[PDB]
RNA sequence: CAUCUAAGGCUAAAUACCGGCACGAGACCGAUAGUCAACAAGUACCGUAAGGGAAAGUUGAAAAGAACUUUGAAGAGAGAGUUCAAGAGGGCGUGAAACCGUUAAGAGGUAAACGGGUGGGGUCCGCGCAGUCCGCCCGGAGGAUUCAACCCGGCGGCGGGUCCGGCCGUGUCGGCGGCCCGGCGGAUCUUUCCCGC
RNA sequence: GGGGACCGUCCCCCGACCGGCGACCGGCCGCCGCCGGGCGCAUUUCCACCGCGGCGGUGCGCCGCGACCGGCUCCGGGACG
RNA sequence: CGGCGACGUCGGCUACCCACCCGACCCGUCUUGAAACACGGACCAAGGAGUCUAACACGUGCGCGAGUCGGGGGCUCGCACGAAAGCCGCCGUGGCGCAAUGAAGGUGAAGGCCGGCGCGCUCGCCGGCCGAGGUGGGAUCCCGAGGCCUCUCCAGUCCGCCGAGGGCGCACCACCGGCCCGUCUCGCCCGCCGCGCCGGGGAGGUGGAGCACGAGCGCACGUGUUAGGACCCGAAAGAUGG
RNA sequence: CGACCUGGGUAUAGGGGCGAAAGACUAAUCGAACCAUCUAGUAGCUGGUUCCCUCCGAAGUUUCCCUCAGGAUAGCUGGC
RNA sequence: UGGGCCACUUUUGGUAAGCAGAACUGGCGCUGCGGGAUGAACCGAACGCCGGGUUAAGGCGCCCGAUGCCGACGCUCAUCA
RNA sequence: CCCCGCGGACGCUACGCCGCGACGAGUAGGAGGGCCGCUGCGGUGAGCCUUGAAGCCUAGGGCGCGGGCCCGGGUGGAGCCGCCGCAGGUGCAGAUCUUGGUGGUAGUAGCAAAUAUUCAAACGAGAACUUUGAAGGCCGAAGUGGAGAAGGGUUCCAUGU
RNA sequence: AAUGCCUCGUCAUCUAAUUAGUGACGCGCAUGAAGGAUGAACGAGAUUCCCACUGUCCCUACCUACUAUCCAGCGAAAC
RNA sequence: GAGCAGAAGGGCAAAAGCUCGCUUGAUCUUGAUUUUCAGUACGAAUACAGACCGUGAAAGCGGGGCCUCACGAUCCUUCU
RNA sequence: CUAAUAGGGAACGUGAGCUGGGUUUAGACCGUCGUGAGACAGGUUAGUUUUACCCUACUGAUGAUGUGUUGUUGCCAUGGU
């Protein structure tokens, strides 16, 4: 006998996409070779994000992409996102961007191309930079989801600001006892 | 029994609902029957409009919809009076008339 | 598909995943939201604070159409008109400003979240907020009220 | 201020339909299932009564449903015959298990039965019983639309400044070319030529 | 309300320059290969047979034996400090 | 390298019977504890128990994406399939999302730097720019002195690798600021068709399921909880009419 | 020879009848008959809960509950 | 899951209990295997299917593997050892 | 500038293949895989089958850790299966489970309330039991007698089996 | 006392011997008056004693009928 | 070795005890924290901050009792 | 009376062995308690005691294995005493 524990032996992580999309599987084949046969850590990050689920690949708005590419020293670099590029209608001017994305919304694609920009798929990015040189690897807001408002400490505990699950919002729905000092307590 | 975080749910299934259940398997047949009746009616009124009488321009009541205009039940009697149409001749020539609607403006 | 479920994997296991000691009985704890103040009180207080009791004034015969007032922020104001309206006004030599009627687009109140591009615009609305009017006047525009 | 005009009356359509008449269909069930009822089933039968309520499908293509002989009082048999088949014989397609009879083999005083390990016997299996095969080379003796190289033709593969076209992507101009002699749109401007105040 | 102009996209064209002939195709060439027909008709090529032939691979119908090499292990001698 | 090989032997056996040695209490179940003198089980066959609907929650896959969704209706030879599929767009009505907060009346989410002025009075009139602030971490990316080569050198030609340091910093986390709504405390100004028991603004705390460049919608699948006969079987009872 | 035995006909019906009284009898049923339905009534209680291999792997403890054969809650578990 | 139970040690009530109640660690429950003849908990040791070697705890007259050592030194006679 | 040789194994269903190291108890419970199994639907196998389908039987040959599966022989006589998806009324040893069938018990308990039979003959394949005759008995007129009511409903009576 | 715990009360009587019976006493755990106390007849009511009678017993035996038993036929169930 | 209201324990001497004088911090408020704890509530408590006060010459001390106990949700009512 | 009239166990031995007096259902009476229904380790009276044919044990009764068959006469292991 050996004095060890086996409850953490199996590491839980995506070794492959759970998707059956054959186009995603083909460029997983491409970047699995690139990660293995180069020393670039960019390829390893891109490969592991290809495995990732959709909630782990949030969409990236045009405004956020423009803002991150406008930081100093990032000119003439390719913004790479493993996910969807989404139009933002809150921005009025689109600069010349070179972007590589898994998906681009029809209206975001039209805006980028009118600005004189360039859109690449991930196989075109592999040809353009096999080691991922001159790239800005971006991500959408991971915690920009409604589920994260309900996560955290329970709503009925002090100093917790987590949203409760209510069927309807109104003055009759979970606002009396435990919510104000006039009805029992507040915390 | 409640279990961890959840929503307080109140299903309305305490009242023997299974004895009054409306399935919709006759929905495609009802659409066919309505369509056939529409076609038969249009054939019956040969050159007359298939939809029916002409309806008036009507503004929707509340503050949610008063920016919207739809079709009303029938032309008011003041409208027919100044259009020179008898309120009994109007219905025979395909004009719908609503005698209980007034004109505020 | 019933072939993908635990019941196919629980064939041969006597308790069907519900235990030998506590078993699967009909309704231990009550039916529905039973005992939300007595023996499920901790759950109700922990996850649904405010559940019990009355708050506020009740109002008979609420008509939601009376309080219908959809709102649009300033950062989305220029999306209500075509892009051609915008670009023509920007390159316009004169001081002519386009009219955006948010009531036509389906909004009544103009709120002031975000910022406006620096070009004048005439905004027609039922209601404005204080900061929305302040920012519209900042870019050289005007606020005009409709009913 | 708004809105209607009660205490009289009629009225089609859109809507409903586990009873009825007549139909069509099904990712349904397949005789302990599906209706209780695939059949002389709300039958037989039970209860004073209200009421309760089954079981029960299948020979064969065709009855060709076993003439005739023989034993027995008969049931039942042995022969014979029909059939593709009665090792299909009127509750007869197939015909499992439990259980039983007989035959064969083995065994038997710690109830049987079981796990592991061998051994003995038995039934079968192995084209078992002189034990694979095939590549190159050497030698021997034989056969031959007879080999390399050349010529003619056919077809492919690869390459060619585009050799020549046909083109493809990106821009690039007169827009001659599309509101008549090309479309679709636009919350862009207008009769400052035209039909409604 | 019509008719216009303008803008944005488009769909065909009249032409040129730019990158390619590509995984959108043909013609010419050049190289290469295959096939068919001639010619080549024998120290070539191929076919089948024999040797209890050799060199390789695999494997012996069954039952067995030996040898050396290496890994692990339990022992035994002999000698030195 | 040896022996042996057809009507007797060769190999095989999971499988049939038998013998022997060692091991071996009868399963299911409740239970701290079952071989129990605890209960159910004579044997065999067939049947026999987590289902479907609705509603949530999270995860996962798919499409579109600040949107998304025609499910109700309608149009399409009315019909083998087809009760399907297709289409509508001035059918998107509507739902959910895109805004919160207050009991409500209601209100309702942009700052940063550089300048001249009243007094740069904790500050009001503007200008110019930019467009959600900053600190500490932060995958990745960028620069990079200095090294790594050839038969050798005085002297640069082209790019590949290692590389101390430095830089921009995704997502996310911690913290500090800022903005919106409620409510306090303090205080001084501004507006005018209504000069008001009118309207607006400031600073400092504090309450919110908020903002702070969206992430949702629809569909499918899984798991969990729930209402329904609700995994299956089971009361003593209660009620209505005979 | 009696407050006697007995046939048939009648009357009283279910929370009702009838009882020289035993909660007796009321069709083998009586401290509330029988029949059908509501009804698959409810059950924190008993019994059962159907294929294989691989991997991980407990709790009988805290707080609250007309709570003590049960739950919610934290803990311990697994999966992503 | 929210019935636990056992052992060393500490420990409360009880004359005591295979009693009732605590603390600590380990175990059984959920666990087979070697030993204690036998046995939920003790001692050793935890487990995929096997071959070889060596052990633990425990043993080595015979059952029953192993002292069939020319084992060492004493003590002990029991008519309930 | 390889060429007297014009030549040079396998591989890589990438959801594949290969290498190295450590590890392997398990109730309640969770998860994964299943080229495990049942039924039906959409595709597919130019699938199988009267020269023999399903089912069943089998001291037959095997494969797999296993769930199970393939093949030989026999019986049977008309339909069936593989693969990719889809969908379930989808897997049994238990429930004093439901229905059906069958054992041991076991040729056992038993065929014992009201005194009782015997001889001869006939018919008949067959006689303890039928019929006739002869005996011996019982009911003993409040009957084991002769008739009715209720109830039954053809049991009445002949003939035949 | 069918009502008394202490209790098998105490005294007398019945017997060889009596927690039994009867008579008596009575501060009676906790008797008592529409029910108390009597009293003939009656009783498949409860109790004690005596005569007679006997197999209840000492102490068992024998006999009769039907079974069981064995046979022919027939043939279950519980578990 | 007394007393400090009370049970017990702690604490306390120009104190926290006794006697006087003046008083109403036993008042109006927002948050944070501790205790039980699930890190929920109630109760109780601690440290602040903003008012308005008391007392003292002042430093300060005081938002009840020297500390550890002396108490109470939703709904409804009633008052401000 | 006697030698003595010792104490105990065997599911407080022994109910498909019996009996049913007692306790311990339903009827009823009295005393006490209780408003009452009713209660009383208080008294009293009346109150269904089911099944063996299975296995073993035991009691008896045939048999069985081995001496070739079969019979007569015998011995005593063992068990009881
Ligand atoms: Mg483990
Ligand atoms: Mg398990
Ligand atoms: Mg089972
Ligand atoms: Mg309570
Ligand atoms: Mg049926
Ligand atoms: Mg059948
Ligand atoms: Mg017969
Ligand atoms: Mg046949
Ligand atoms: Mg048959
Ligand atoms: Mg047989
Ligand atoms: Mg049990
Ligand atoms: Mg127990
Ligand atoms: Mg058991
Ligand atoms: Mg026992
Ligand atoms: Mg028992
Ligand atoms: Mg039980
Ligand atoms: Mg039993
Ligand atoms: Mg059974
Ligand atoms: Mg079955
Ligand atoms: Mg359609
Ligand atoms: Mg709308
Ligand atoms: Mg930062
Ligand atoms: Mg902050
Ligand atoms: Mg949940
Ligand atoms: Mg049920
Ligand atoms: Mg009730
Ligand atoms: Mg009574
Ligand atoms: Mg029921
Ligand atoms: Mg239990
Ligand atoms: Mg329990
Ligand atoms: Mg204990
Ligand atoms: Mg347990
Ligand atoms: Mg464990
Ligand atoms: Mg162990
Ligand atoms: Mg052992
Ligand atoms: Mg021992
Ligand atoms: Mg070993
Ligand atoms: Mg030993
Ligand atoms: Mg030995
Ligand atoms: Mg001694
Ligand atoms: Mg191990
Ligand atoms: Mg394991
Ligand atoms: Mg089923
Ligand atoms: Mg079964
Ligand atoms: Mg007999
Ligand atoms: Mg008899
Ligand atoms: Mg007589
Ligand atoms: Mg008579
Ligand atoms: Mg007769
Ligand atoms: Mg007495
Ligand atoms: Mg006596
Ligand atoms: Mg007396
Ligand atoms: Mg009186
Ligand atoms: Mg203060
Ligand atoms: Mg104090
Ligand atoms: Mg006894
Ligand atoms: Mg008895
Ligand atoms: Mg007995
Ligand atoms: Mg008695
Ligand atoms: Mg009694
Ligand atoms: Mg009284
Ligand atoms: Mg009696
Ligand atoms: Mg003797």
């Amino acid at each position: 006998g050996v004095d060890i524990r086996h409850n953490k032996d199996r590491k839980v992580r995506r070794k492959e996409p759970k998707s059956q999309d054959i186009y995603l599987r083909l460029l997983v084949k491409l970047y699995r070779f690139l990660a293995r046969r180069t020393n670039s850590t960019f390829n390893q990050v891109v490969l592991k994000r290809l495995f990732m689920s959709r909630t782990n690949r949030p969409p990236l708005s045009l405004s956020r992409m423009i803002r991150k590419m406008k930081l100093p020293g990032r000119e003439n670099k390719t913004a790479v996102v493993v996910g969807t590029i989404t139009d933002d209608v809150r921005v009025q001017e689109v600069p010349k961007l070179k972007v590589c994305a898994l998906r681009v919304t029809s209206r975001a694609r039209s805006r980028i191309l009118r600005a004189g920009g360039k859109i690449l798929t991930f196989d075109q990015l592999a040809l353009d930079s096999p080691k991922g040189c001159g790239t800005v690897l971006l991500s959408g807001p991971r915690k920009g989801r409604e589920v994260y408002r309900h996560f955290g400490k329970a709503p009925g505990t002090p100093h917790s600001h987590t949203k409760p699950y209510v069927r309807s919002k109104g003055r009759k729905f979970e606002r009396a006892r435990g919510r104000r000092a006039s009805r029992g307590y507040k915390n | 029994a409640p279990s961890r975080n959840g929503m307080v749910l109140k299903p309305h299934f305490h009242k023997d609902w299974q004895r009054r259940v409306a399935t919709w398997f006759n929905q495609p047949a009802r659409k066919i029957r309505r369509r056939k009746a529409r076609q038969a009616k249009a054939r019956r009124i040969a050159p007359r409009p298939a939809s029916g009488p002409i309806r008036p321009i009507v503004r929707c009541p509340t503050v949610r919809y008063h920016t919207k205009v739809r079709a009303g039940r029938g032309f008011s009697l003041e409208e027919l009076r100044v259009a020179g149409i008898h309120k009994k001749v109007a219905r025979t020539i395909g004009i719908s008339v609503d005698p209980r609607r007034r004109n505020k403006s | 598909p019933s072939r993908l479920r635990k019941t196919r994997k629980l064939r041969g296991h006597v308790s069907h995943g519900h235990g030998r000691i506590g078993k699967h009985r009909k309704h231990p704890g009550g039916r529905g939201n039973a005992g939300g103040l007595h023996h499920h009180r901790i759950n109700f207080d922990k996850y649904h604070p405010g559940y019990f009791g009355k708050v506020g004034m009740k109002h008979y015969h609420l008509k939601r159409n009376q309080s219908f007032c959809p709102t649009v922020n300033l950062d989305k104001l220029w999306t209500l008109v075509s892009e051609q309206t915008r670009v023509n006004a920007a390159k316009n030599k004169t001081g002519a400003a386009p009219i955006i009627d948010v009531v036509r687009s389906g909004y009544y109140k103009v709120l002031g979240k975000g910022k406006l591009p620096k070009q004048p615009v005439i905004v027609k609305a039922k209601f404005f907020s204080r900061r929305a009017e302040e920012k519209i006047k900042s870019v050289g525009g005007a606020c005009v009220l409709v009913a």
